[PDB]
């Protein structure tokens, strides 16, 4: 059958909790953001960035982590046949202590996560400081210099030259202080990129968004994919959200199923229809009634476990200030038409 | 509001064509070719370490001392290569090291000419005593009106 | 012939992607421009500047591959003889990490692609970084490159201040005077900011000219596609301009995305929703027409 398998239940309750945190699903809005992002990666055709675009829990880092696999089971053979070689490469950016964002760090890690994870594959980059050690894990000195850290970082992505460059919670980029530019702090990952011909793929929340079209070439060599989440006013995205619950109803290992589908309005109004959120409600109720070992999820069960209405009304508000703002509409097609006389 | 004609257009073919493999380093002109005022090897590897703005020490040592094949080359590369600077007087001379030494700088400048700055050509009809100095001799004169000339000195 | 060789369809679709990913069209605007900037590099009339303006989407950079090779193959006769005589040198510039152009890096990049040696050991005999400055100096006069291509030439501007927005380029300028190298900035229009100038305009759609020239590249385009059916596309040609506001270099790369979902599916033609999945989004186009207004509102003085 569809749903978790039934030895499950004689299993300890650590086993259950496993196999539900393990259980991915898929749902129309993840599926359609996985097919984009992987045709963009395939050919990127000069891009140097990918946005993409989406709320928090929505699925934007385990959507990073299935390409990521993907890719590197599609170039395993190749990997195995040629070496010095990575499909994939991805880091996180990281909100700094100070008011600005640091690229010095953000070099150092992005090499320390390149070339770490490989066999000690002998390779000169062109800079004094750097090199490897007799354990293989790359060193920096405290003394070098970032741009020669950024210069080793070119000649390490051309050598190893992956498909795809991951930069996850992007949105820190915009941490800077005094009169910089979001624009500024574009052109240095965008001359990385276009240097090394590497595509950078960012992803982010919502606040990401001030860094959607700042200059012409900056908007012309990226694209964006939004990972929407399920609205209500739509009744297909409505049944979309029904049929999540109801595969999540299936798979939760308990004796007898609840019927989650009845308290949907409940669900989705402390989810805002995002099916991340959702998981992880579920799994914390279903943790809740298997450390009580029982048999059925109550509705109290879920409002133990729920989201305190501020929190959701903060999440909406932004989210609200995030689709207006990336929505586009038959007007802003006609204008531009317009705006070039072809109309 | 007729009808224009849709031409069509053609490619450009963007390859780069293949090159002569380039000197390492400079190629300047020896001064005093076909005239008695020749330069000398030992000033030639001054001059061309100066054109590169390294100390001429440090060019023989991390890029002529690697290209030779000797043992004392290789291994005088990473401690200072005292050996040729205090028997440099052999470098214009008409032994094997100055023979060396032309060979390695026309490989690393693809000239034809640099067995002229020395005396390789007199080799079966002069003998090393007493023919070169120990010590570095100038015409201070000649300097400074090469210099005011706004001629290369050498 | 004028159209792709029939023989690609037997071969894997990797050999097509290779072969069209390739294909330089040569519009009227880019070999007219190339022809100015031969003209202007054979007899520089005393100038050492050469700035090149357009937004992206142009094609300047493939404008500089194909006047690097052309030059380098202008003077393959006389280098068989004549040694460290590099014909072109190209670079790219970096954008800065700080709020100010750095020119150190500038420097020792500038230097690595001459290939000069010990750039560790440079000494300084007798500003920003003197010893790297006169080795630059000394590299240019000696190897005697015919043009410096500097690509991306805006990122000079990342000054943040109106009183050294035009002093940033002193380096250069100096750099230029004492050795005699001619110097292209390859920029966008943020270049104008600031000699001989030279404009990469696009097709705009008020001059029917223009408009049968992109027609013109756009069959062009659809011929070279190796695909087993022809795919019509002229018909739509506006939206084909209105996604694109007549640059023949992000048409190429929209045309290379379609043609790779295509081949990926192994399909035979392109319909209109292919166009449409790989399009620009309606927000990218809005901002790039701002930034091309501005920058030809910037050169419309006369
Ligand atoms: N489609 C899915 N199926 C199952 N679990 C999912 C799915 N999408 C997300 N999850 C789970 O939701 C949780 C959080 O989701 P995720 O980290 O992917 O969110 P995100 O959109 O990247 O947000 P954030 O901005 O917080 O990083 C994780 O436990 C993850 O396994
Ligand atoms: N006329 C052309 N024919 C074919 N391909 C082209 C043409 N012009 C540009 N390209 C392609 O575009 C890419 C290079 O970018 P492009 O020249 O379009 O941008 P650019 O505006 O000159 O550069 P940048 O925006 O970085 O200043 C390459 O993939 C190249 O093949
Ligand atoms: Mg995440
Ligand atoms: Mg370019
Ligand atoms: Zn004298």
């Amino acid at each position: 059958s569809t749903g978790f398998p039934l030895e499950l239940l004689t299993r300890p309750a650590t086993e259950r909790l496993a196999y539900f945190e393990n259980y991915t699903v898929a749902h129309p809005r993840l599926k359609e953001v996985y097919e984009i992002l992987m045709r963009t990666i395939a050919e990127p055709a000069g891009a140097s960035f990918i946005f993409v675009y989406g709320a928090s829990g929505v699925g934007k880092t385990t959507l990073r982590l299935r390409v990521e696999q993907k890719l590197t089971e599609l170039a395993l053979p190749k990997l195995e046949s040629d070496r010095a070689r990575v499909p994939v490469v991805g880091i996180e950016a990281i909100a700094p202590e100070s008011r600005y964002f640091n690229w010095k760090e953000y070099y150092t890690r992005a090499l320390i996560t390149l070339e770490e994870p490989l066999i000690d594959h002998k390779f000169d980059y062109g800079v004094r400081g750097i090199s490897r050690d007799n354990f293989g894990k790359i060193n920096v000195e405290s003394k070098v210099v970032a741009p020669a850290l950024r210069r080793a970082l070119e000649n390490a992505l051309i050598h190893r030259h992956p498909d795809v460059f991951f930069v996850d919670e992007a949105q820190h980029f915009g941490k800077v202080a005094s009169g910089y530019k979001l624009q500024d702090q574009l052109d240095c990952l965008k001359s990385l990129a276009n240097m090394t011909g590497i595509l950078h793929c960012l992803l982010g929340t919502y606040e990401l968004l001030t860094f959607r079209n700042l200059s012409g070439q900056l908007s012309r060599r990226s694209v964006d994919i939004h990972f929407r989440r399920y609205c209500a006013d739509s009744p297909e995205d409505v049944q979309a959200f029904k049929s999540v619950l109801l595969t999540f109803q299936q798979h939760l290992p308990l004796a007898e199923t609840p019927n989650l589908v009845d308290h949907w309005e409940y669900f989705y109004e402390r989810t805002l229809g995002c099916i991340g959120t959702l998981k992880d409600w579920l799994k914390r109720v279903l943790s809740d009634a298997l450390d009580r070992e029982a048999t059925t999820i109550t509705l109290k069960d879920l409002q133990k476990r729920a989201l305190s209405v501020a929190q959701c009304q903060k999440m909406f508000k932004e989210i609200q200030e995030g689709e207006r703002q990336l929505s586009e509409t038959e007007a802003d097609v006609q204008n531009l038409r317009s705006a070039l006389g072809l109309g | 509001m007729l009808a224009s004609v849709l031409e069509t257009y053609e490619s450009w073919n963007l390859k780069k064509p293949l090159i002569p493999q380039r000197s390492r380093l400079y190629q300047p002109q020896p001064v005093g070719i076909g005239t008695p005022y020749i330069e000398s090897l030992t000033g030639y590897i001054t001059r061309i370490a100066e054109l590169h703005g390294v100390l001429p020490g440090v060019l023989m040592t991390r890029e002529i001392a690697p290209l030779v094949n000797k043992i004392y080359f290789q291994n005088g590369a990473n401690r200072g290569f005292r050996e040729i600077f205090n028997r440099s007087q052999a470098l214009n001379g008409m032994g094997e090291m100055a023979a060396d030494l032309v060979q390695v700088l026309q490989k690393l400048t693809l000239r034809d000419d640099l067995r002229f700055l020395t005396m390789l050509f007199w080799s079966n009809i002069l003998t090393p005593r007493n023919l070169f100095r120990t010590r570095k001799a100038w015409c201070p004169i000649c300097y400074q009106e090469r210099h005011q000339n706004g001629l290369v000195v050498y």
